[PDB]
């Protein structure tokens, strides 16, 4: 069975717990580690090519960057760097979590998300998302309290790390039902937005 | 149609029960979490 390490960084507070705990199987199949403090979820997508599971490594504390237990990074194959588009400051750090991984996994696919789109007085918008186009990474907005865009970073990271630009999701893993409603209207203007802010210098 | 030829390790490779790293066959505990190698 094909499984990769990926680590998920950022703020305190910017809802990674939230997001990995979305997947219900990877939840009830967790593993906790203590000597790193950390929460392991074994996450399975379903491929046209087969399983792939992503081995997700959730701190279980309130890190900040460089404050991670030596042993958090190590053999890490991928990675999701997370902030919260209703707090500016932890944008702000996506640069300083980027770094303090790169220092341990030199080359891995990295993939920014922007976490609580759900949240109608938005602070960090399109057209300030920057640092994924400086280095050449790929962005989405999430909401985890409602699974929007839940899949799009793990598929993106399986098309790279198996080398399969037309690699597709079969099926949606079963997913905890959404506690807050995304606006599908909201949705629909935000991927707009991103858009315009990519195809402009 | 599977990915399978594209991960073939050295026989021997095991993975850690603890945190599910990946370790090399010399190795006697994890490389991450320093969980001894059952
Ligand atoms: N409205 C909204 N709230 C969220 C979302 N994700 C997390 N929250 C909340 O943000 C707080 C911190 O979430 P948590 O998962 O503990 O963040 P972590 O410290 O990065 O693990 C919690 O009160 C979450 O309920 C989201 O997508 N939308
Ligand atoms: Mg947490
Ligand atoms: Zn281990």
């Amino acid at each position: 069975q094909v499984q990769f390490k990926l680590v998920l960084v950022g703020d305190g507070g910017t809802g990674k717990t939230t997001f990995v705990k979305r997947h219900l199987t990877g939840e009830s199949e967790k593993k906790y580690v203590a000597t790193l403090g950390v929460e392991v979820h074994p996450l399975v997508f379903h491929t046209n090519r087969g399983p792939i599971k992503f081995n997700v490594w959730d701190t279980a504390g309130q890190e900040k960057f460089g404050g991670l237990r030596d042993g958090y990074y190590i053999q890490a194959q991928c990675a999701i760097i997370m902030f919260d588009v209703t707090s500016r400051v932890t944008y702000k750090n996506v640069p300083n979590w980027h770094r303090d991984l790169v220092r341990v996994c030199e080359n891995i696919p990295i993939v920014l998300c922007g976490n609580k789109v759900d949240i109608k007085d938005r602070k960090v918008k399109a057209k300030s998302i920057v640092f994924h186009r400086k280095k050449n990474l790929q962005y989405y907005d999430i909401s985890a309290k409602s699974n929007y865009n839940f899949e799009k970073p793990f598929l993106w990271l399986a098309r790279k790390l198996i080398g399969d630009p037309n690699l597709e999701f079969v099926a949606m893993p079963a997913l905890a039902p959404p506690e807050v409603v995304m606006d599908p209207a909201l949705a629909a203007q935000y991927e707009h937005d991103l858009e315009v802010a990519q195809t402009t210098a | 149609s599977g990915f399978g030829d594209k991960f073939k390790p050295a026989i021997g490779t095991w993975d850690c029960d603890t945190c599910l790293v990946q370790n090399k066959p010399e190795a006697v505990k994890c490389v991450a979490c320093e969980t001894p190698k059952p």
